């Protein structure tokens, strides 16, 4: 009989009961998105489960207290396949998604994962053998999938392009702006890239260009129309034929860890004192740390000021309104994973980088 | 025959009402 | 060093919003209250003190109180952005209004909550080595506002005694008006404010949609456009705390320079550069443009005109590149003119103020980016037109007993409308006589 | 000063972890009551 | 990339002041049934098991 | 700050229905009860009119009570009716018949200790409690009946909250009921005594409102209850979302009321737009104001120009500019100088919400108190002298057990309250 | 800080008599008693010589 | 600290039937006896009801008397009949009759030697004795009289413990036999005099609890023994299960009992609701509160308006706060101090436990003392005087040997009864 015993442990009661708590996280490129919180339980008696939502609102007496609705209202899910969800399925790490909203809070299908997992009062742990955990067809499809070796060389060209000439010989700089036309989030909570999206998102490139003849502007034509039809057919498409995102970045930029994920995804939850998707300009401003920097404190090469400004620069909406989303913010720090290396390397600039609280 | 309301419309306002936009202007005296 | 902010009600909480707002942005601290250690200039450098305390761990969090008998407003600074820059402690909210009743809210309601805010005001003044003062900001047409801000006046000048109370008062409007209460509250209101409070600058929303209107150029302006340049006129008053300058100006010089005698307490307030970005570019601003800009009447935010009196004392606080010499150069261009009377009795006219630091630019803000500005503070005798129109109303209504059943019931002597009714006419005949030129030898 | 500002965080993720389960057991108590009821009302009406 | 099991929930469109017609009108039989009186559970929907 | 609802009669019944479909709609509530919102703005004060029950559900705090089950049958068989508490539907055995000493003193004294029973329990569940809120015809007989009488309990059990009701008063034209003059005097004399603020409504101007301004070509009661349904979930707005300026059911009270006697208003909601003419207006505080002066949009009978504006308060709902809000209340006062009581220096209050009802952009609700009031009085005081001279149909009253001393005390009382308006239309500075 | 109470209900059956009908000027009406309070006249009157 | 039961009569002998099963479930003691619990906290206090049989059987220390078998010989043939220790079954060869005097004198005197040789067996058995609990109809025959003569031989034999009752009383509208009262006002008689403690239980009231709270469609008598098995469990629930505040019986009369002769009580159980309604009510301590003082939930015909509470006692079971039982106890006290007896400070005592009833979230048990019980006696004595003048059935009565004057006593000590309560009502402190 411990002391810190509430009023429905175990303890306390005569009768028993198994379930399986859990918390989960949605996996979506929108920043209002981010800040999100679920949770839910499982019954292996009937192979049912729920899950719902919480949100922090001020109270009564002053402070705040927690306030939850449904997400999910119980009922017996099943997979693609029409089998049930066992318990196996709710491990940490897992990804699985149900079906259409059921509420007016989201927009279309969406995928979940499971930060934490709960089995102090489960009694029938059930498990199919040889078999994948959660519902992530998408994520089978994608391992399964096989890509050509003349669409990794076209567009390691076009990186290569990006890098010198869009940028000045920096490679983060290059790598965001390559990702400039596939910004907007679906209702899938994923991004989408079509074909005249990737017309011309070859041609800004600047590499497919000669002298303004007409005969060679045609051959510049066929030949970036050749490119893009190249890199356009070697991906899965959905319905109205859009690619991912996602998988083009796994082999433009390469795999990425998800503590990686987590940190950046920590750092904008730090800098963001409102609960949209924006970040302003004036708290990059205020957070970045060129002061500190070896070429402006100890080589003296560059100008602190002179750097700030030209780090204010590259953010494509800092002349006009300000705001910064979620996607460009990530972005940027894909370009900046794929720069490097080494795990410690990574995590050392990070947090060097911004001088936050 | 319908029936109708017995009363008959009098109140009438217009958008921006006030002249100039101002609500009270001071007068000039002069020096 | 160190000034104690405290709202009251709606009009109290909404202003408090945009000076909080302004002050931060001012000093460098955000949201959360971090400094990014850049903002200052090394070590042994405190600015902020006015205004912030830093905790151990180098948080800052800001020294006001926010006081309501509703909860909603308050739960919308608990929900906003600012969440985390508060203390929870400092956010006192009740949970139903004085419904527009002065007698409800001194009575019955405000006399339950007014403790615990002495109680927080005292952790506050606890906390401080060089208080001079408490700066209070509310609206004498509401219920809570008059009720609880008299009661709390009451009781802060005995506890405190000689400490100064300077109120920022929103007086109802002289034809723009929003309830029909307005006339009662707002007398009752008064004789608090005269005996309990050391001086009182009176703010009408008509005057501020005026200016709002003829020198900006907004079409269609909310509150939070009088709030913006409520917060600016604070700001521009304690700079003198907080920057370097040629010539600074202690609270205690206010009231010694602008207070002839006990009773003339009441002061108008005016801002100069109020000016859009497009017009901007088409003016020079200097000294003796803003200089001039000050004494029109257009300029004003308490709906006077200042023509049809005479001033006894002047208050210029100067801020941002100004040299000293232009600064006589233009007083002695105002003391030329023929429409500015000064009272005989009064020769030396003037109190000037010179601060290096520029004004500062909010990123929603309508005012645009200069490199100077000044702002006065000045005494006149025209300010008795406006308890005449208020006292006219109060006699229309009162002669019917029109609402008076109301304050009768929430606990309120009858006797009570007469007595402050008497208290304004004399009031009123104290301004008559004070600006009496000369005297009699019979 | 470091060591101890950590160990506060440290404690005040706890608290807040807490807070959240109790109303998670809340909320698993009343689905278990509602299927309950639905297996009541069920029985019921077979007897009728 | 396919949807699966569950279904999409369609909600309806606001209520107005206005801009309601008769649809209250469209039914061709209207008789009423009692359940104050004789039923103890009244007409309280419970799930199945 | 809770309302408790009261839903009296057939005619209390319907409209409280349509209330509650319209309220569970802005806020997002399934008709299982579960939330379904798309914004924490509707969660924050989902308490106003709801209890929570346990893993989601909502439930609505109000006591239907009537004497024949008939239109609770009718109700609970709605597509909404679930929602309803089981326990709080209050029932007898046989009709009101339309009298209202029956309603009163005979099925009234039997049912009375147990909806006075389910509203203490209501009540007292709330942290904070506000007013009550009563619907129910004034011409009827368990309507008139028990919502005076429950009334004068609660009025007993409660003295310092608010008492709001929401009445139907019988058409100039055509009657509904033959002894319509009876039942409205009487329940005009309890009301004048219990009531803090009353709301009076004509069926034959919703009538003339659905034909001319909205040109429906069938309308029926769901149409007219909606309106009804509209006006009402307005007039609490600013009680339940954030604005610019807050109010409350107690400062639209205290900026209403004069002397105490004279608290009965006329109501109505603006942004009505004909079936085929939304492309010739935009929407503009202007427009709404014009709109919200019109008689035409005025739910009684008695016309402003034949009286004085003592206040009128107007609640407005959406994004707007408080400028514009002053100075077309101003220029409506300068303007029409003459219809508004001179010893007044300001009789309009205004008041500015955030939050719109869905599919509109804005929104005004608009609650006026005029003398034109006492002609209504009149008339039903004429008809009920006609009636009592020749003991019309007077043996079903006295038969019950009435004295005939009360007709003459509410007759009495009826016109005082007119002589009291008349007076103070007349009256002057000097 | 106050909670929610219990109320057991009171009994009105016998109250209600055809005999005992509502007068004029009997309505309910809560008044406050009046408190007296003091006053502080810090302020001197005007001494201008 | 352990209880003995005894079961009297045919009322007696059904209720105790259902009151074993109830406890043999929360126990986990099969029908065979062996025991099947799924927690320790079930065994640890086991030996409060049952004695252990060798190799893992459970025993319940209880004695069954009736004058006739066959109640007997159907609750033997149950489902739970074997537990129960043969040699624990007394019986006659003819029944009562529904006469007092025969069951007290003729039949009772008779077999009482044997009743008394296994009640003196089962007590020195106990390793520490707590109370008897006895459970009887006072309407009826043997119940009545061999209950309150062994009620009288233990009292001579231990009078150092306490003396527990629950006992059926005649309803107020119809009676289940014509000789009623006589037999209850004999009985009550004995009562005042003898025992510590008595809760009284009409029929009717556990009628209208089941159709006006439950909406049962068609109850039957273990629907009616199972509520009150549940309530009697509930008492000893403190007991025998571990908590936050203890309680025990005898501190419960240390805290009920003003004066000797004040010890009669009423009783209810607070989280009685229709499967209908469920859905829409969360179970919560204001709830509790709210349902344990209406007076739909009490289980007498009495109702609490007509009277004062001298005393009450309130049981929690399961794992809360006290803060929220405290000042719940607190303002219930405060706002309805009209009810309250002013010259107690507090009346409320209130006990909290850790362990509820299987499937339930949270009970109460809640025990009144309260002098509108005194209406009940009245109507007794009014029936047994009515009777009486007439000399109604007396020779049955008197054939078997008894004295008028035993029914003259019995009628004046309960209509003095009557006069202390009302006294003691209707007292100030001057
Ligand atoms: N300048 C300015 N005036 C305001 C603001 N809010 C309200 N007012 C004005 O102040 C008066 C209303 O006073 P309130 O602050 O609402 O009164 P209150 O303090 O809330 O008092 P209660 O109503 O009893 O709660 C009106 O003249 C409004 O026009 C504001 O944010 N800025
Ligand atoms: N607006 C509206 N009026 C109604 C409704 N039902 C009845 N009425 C009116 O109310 C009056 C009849 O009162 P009624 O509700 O039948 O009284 P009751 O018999 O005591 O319930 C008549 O003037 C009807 O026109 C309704 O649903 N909506
Ligand atoms: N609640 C309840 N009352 C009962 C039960 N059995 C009998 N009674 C009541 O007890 C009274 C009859 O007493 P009874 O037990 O027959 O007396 P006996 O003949 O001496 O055993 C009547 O009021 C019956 O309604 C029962 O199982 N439950
Ligand atoms: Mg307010």
């Amino acid at each position: 009989h411990s002391m810190d015993t509430t009023l429905f442990s175990d303890e306390n009661r005569i009768d028993r009961g198994d379930s399986l708590l859990f918390h989960c996280v949605q996996l979506s490129q929108g920043g209002t998105d981010s800040h999100r919180y679920f949770f839910g339980c499982y019954f292996p008696r009937w192979r049912g489960f729920y899950m719902d939502e919480a949100r922090e609102l001020p109270g009564p007496l002053g402070y705040n207290v927690t306030r939850h609705f449904p997400a999910f209202p119980f009922d017996v899910y099943l997979k693609d396949d029409g089998e049930h969800f066992l318990t196996d399925d709710f491990q940490i790490g897992s990804i699985f998604t149900l079906g259409g909203p059921l509420n007016q809070r989201d927009d279309g299908q969406k995928r979940y994962k499971v930060v934490h997992c709960d089995d102090s009062q489960l009694r029938t742990r059930t498990g199919k053998t040889l078999a994948f955990i959660g519902n992530n067809v998408s994520g089978l499809l994608q391992q399964t999938h096989r890509v050509s070796g003349e669409a990794i060389d076209a567009l390691k060209r076009i990186r290569e392009a990006y890098i010198f000439n869009v940028g000045n010989g920096i490679p983060e700089v290059g790598i965001k702006a390559m990702g400039r036309h596939f910004r907007k989030v679906g209702s899938d909570g994923r991004r989408w890239m079509s074909y005249e999206g990737i017309v011309r998102f070859v041609k800004d490139s600047r590499n497919f260009n000669a002298t303004l003849s007409f005969s060679d502007t045609q051959r510049t034509e066929e030949d970036v129309n050749t490119v893009a039809t190249c890199i356009y057919n070697a991906f899965p498409k959905n319905e109205e034929e859009c690619i991912d995102y996602d998988f083009f970045m796994d082999y433009v930029r390469g795999p990425m860890s998800q503590e990686r994920k987590d940190a950046v995804w920590n750092i904008f939850r730090r800098m963001d004192y409102d609960r949209d998707g924006n970040l302003n300009i004036i708290d990059i401003q205020a957070c970045y740390n060129t002061q500190d920097h070896p070429t402006c404190s100890v080589d003296h090469l560059f100008q602190s000021d002179k750097m700030l400004k030209g780090f204010l620069t590259i953010w494509d909406e800092n002349e006009r309104c300000g705001l910064v989303p979620y996607a460009e913010f990530l972005d940027y720090y894909n370009g900046v994973s794929a720069v490097l290396e080494d795990d410690k390397v990574f995590f050392d600039v990070l947090n060097n980088q911004w001088k936050l609280l | 025959q319908h029936n109708k309301h017995p009363g008959k419309t009098v109140m009438f306002t217009r958008k921006d009402p006030l002249k100039r936009g101002l609500f009270s202007s001071y007068p000039y005296i002069p020096e | 060093r160190e000034a104690i902010c405290i709202h009251i009600g709606q009009a109290g909480c909404q202003v408090g919003n945009a000076c909080w707002e302004l002050f931060c942005l001012e000093h460098g601290i955000q949201p959360d209250g971090a400094m990014p250690s850049d903002k200052t200039i090394g070590v042994e450098d405190d600015a902020f003190n006015t205004f912030f305390s830093e905790t151990g761990a180098g948080k800052h969090v800001p020294r006001a109180v926010f006081l309501d008998l509703e909860p909603t407003v308050v739960d919308e600074v608990r929900t906003g952005t600012y969440r985390q820059l508060f203390h929870p402690e400092q956010l006192i909210s009740g949970k139903e209004d004085a419904a527009n009743n002065y007698a409800r809210g001194h009575y019955t309601i405000g006399k339950e909550i007014v403790d615990l805010c002495l109680d927080r005001i005292r952790k506050l003044a606890d906390n401080c080595t060089g208080l001079q003062g408490f700066l209070v900001y509310h609206a004498v047409g509401g219920g809570t506002g008059s009720g609880l801000g008299a009661l709390l006046l009451e009781r802060l000048s005995v506890d405190y005694g000689k400490k100064s109370k300077l109120g920022y008062t929103v007086y109802p409007s002289p034809q723009v008006s929003t309830a029909v209460v307005e006339p009662y509250n707002s007398v009752l209101s008064t004789h608090s404010l005269l005996e309990h409070t050391d001086v009182a600058a009176m703010l009408d929303n008509e005057a501020i949609y005026d200016l709002t209107r003829r020198n900006l150029d907004i079409e269609r302006p909310t509150y939070t456009n009088l709030n913006r340049l409520i917060g600016q006129v604070v700001s521009s008053l304690t700079a003198s705390l907080r920057f370097d300058g040629a010539l600074n100006v202690d609270l205690t010089e206010f009231q010694t320079n602008l207070v002839p005698y006990p009773r003339i307490h009441f002061v108008l307030t005016s801002y100069a550069p109020v000016i859009s970005a497009e017009k901007a570019y088409h003016e020079q601003l200097s000294v003796s443009e803003i200089s001039n800009a000050v004494f029109e009447p257009a300029s004003m935010m308490t709906k006077c005109d200042p023509r049809h009196g005479k001033y006894m004392a002047c208050c210029l606080m100067y801020r941002g590149d100004v040299v000293p010499k232009d600064v006589n150069a233009a007083v002695a261009t105002i003391k030329t003119k023929r429409t500015i009377q000064f009272v005989d009795w009064s020769p030396t006219g003037f109190k000037c103020g010179i601060n290096y630091q520029p004004p500062t630019v909010v990123p929603g803000g309508d005012l645009a980016k200069v490199q100077r500005a000044v702002c006065m503070i000045a005494n006149s005798t025209a300010i008795a037109e406006v308890f005449a129109r208020i006292d006219h109303k109060f006699d229309l209504m009162y002669s019917k007993r029109a609402f008076v059943h109301w304050y009768v019931g929430e606990g309120m002597e009858e006797g009570e409308f007469s007595e402050a009714r008497e208290d304004l006419a004399a009031l009123e005949k104290d301004y008559e006589e004070v600006g009496a030129e000369s005297a009699d030898m019979d | 000063k470091r060591k101890f500002l950590e160990d506060r965080a440290r404690q005040r993720d706890l608290l807040r972890r807490r807070r959240f389960m109790e109303v998670e057991e809340e909320r698993r108590w009343a689905q278990q009551d509602n299927l309950q009821l639905r297996m009541a009302n069920a029985l019921e009406r077979q007897k009728e | 990339y396919q949807q699966s099991r569950a279904l999409k929930k369609e909600f309806s469109l606001p209520m107005v002041p206005g801009m309601t017609c008769g649809e209250e009108m469209l039914r061709r039989s209207y008789h009423r049934t009692q359940v104050h009186g004789r039923k103890y559970d009244t007409n309280t929907h419970i799930d199945g098991v | 700050r809770e309302i408790v609802c009261v839903q009296a009669g057939q005619c209390g019944n319907q409209i409280g229905s349509k209330f509650w479909e319209v309220i569970s709609d802005e806020h997002g509530v399934d008709p299982t009860g579960t939330y379904q919102g798309d914004s924490d703005l509707q969660l924050e004060r989902i308490n106003v009119y709801f209890d929570e029950a346990t893993g989601g559900r909502y439930v609505p705090r109000s006591v239907l009570i009537d004497l024949e089950p008939g239109t609770m049958d009718s109700v609970r068989a709605g597509p909404y009716g679930q929602i309803f508490r089981p326990d709080n539907f209050i029932f007898g055995q046989s009709g009101a018949g339309n009298n209202w000493a029956k309603g009163h003193y005979t099925e009234g004294a039997e049912l009375i200790d147990s909806v006075l029973d389910v509203c203490c329990k209501e009540a007292e569940s709330c942290d904070c409690l506000q007013g009550f809120q009563i619907c129910h015809s004034l011409g009827g007989g368990t309507g008139s009946g028990m919502g005076t009488l429950l009334i004068s309990k609660l009025r007993e059990q409660y003295p310092d909250r608010i008492m709001m009701t929401f009445s139907i008063i019988p058409s100039p034209k055509v009657s509904d009921t033959v002894v319509e003059p009876y039942n409205t005097t009487l329940s005009v004399h309890q009301l004048v005594e219990n009531s803090d603020e009353s709301m009076c409504i004509d069926n034959e101007a919703l009538y003339d409102i659905c034909f001319r301004t909205l040109k429906l070509t069938t309308p029926t009661f769901g149409d007219l209850n909606h309106l009804v349904s509209a006006v009402v979930s307005g007039v609490t707005c600013c009680l339940r979302f954030p604005g610019q300026l807050n109010s409350d059911l107690r400062k639209l009270a205290v900026n209403l009321v004069p002397f105490p006697r004279l608290h009965f208003f006329m109501m109505g909601f603006a942004p009505l737009t004909s079936r085929g003419s939304q492309q010739y207006r935009g929407l503009s505080v202007p427009e709404l104001t014009q709109q919200m002066f019109d008689a035409k949009n005025m739910m009684q009978a008695a016309d402003p120009r034949h009286g004085r504006y003592l206040t009128a308060s107007a609640l407005f709902r959406g994004r707007m500019s408080t400028k514009e809000v002053d100075e077309q209340m101003l220029n409506v006062q300068n303007k029409n100088s003459s219809y508004f009581i001179e010893w007044i220096p300001n009789n309009i209050k205004s008041s500015v919400c955030d939050i719109p009802p869905k599919g509109l952009k804005m929104a005004v609700t608009f609650i006026g108190n005029n003398t034109c009031i006492q002609e209504m009085f009149r008339r039903v005081g004429e008809q009920f002298t006609l009636m009592f001279r020749r003991k019309a149909f007077l043996h079903w009253y006295t038969g019950e057990g009435m004295d005939e001393m009360e007709f003459t005390e509410a007759e009495s009382n009826m016109n005082d309250l007119v002589s009291e308006y008349q007076q103070y239309q007349d009256a002057t500075i000097e | 800080f106050k909670q929610r109470d219990a109320v057991i209900g009171p009994i009105v059956n016998d109250t209600v008599d055809p005999k005992n009908f509502l007068r004029t000027g009997q309505g309910i009406k809560h008044i406050v008693p009046p408190v007296p309070h003091k006053k502080q006249h810090r302020k001197d009157f005007l001494d201008c010589g």
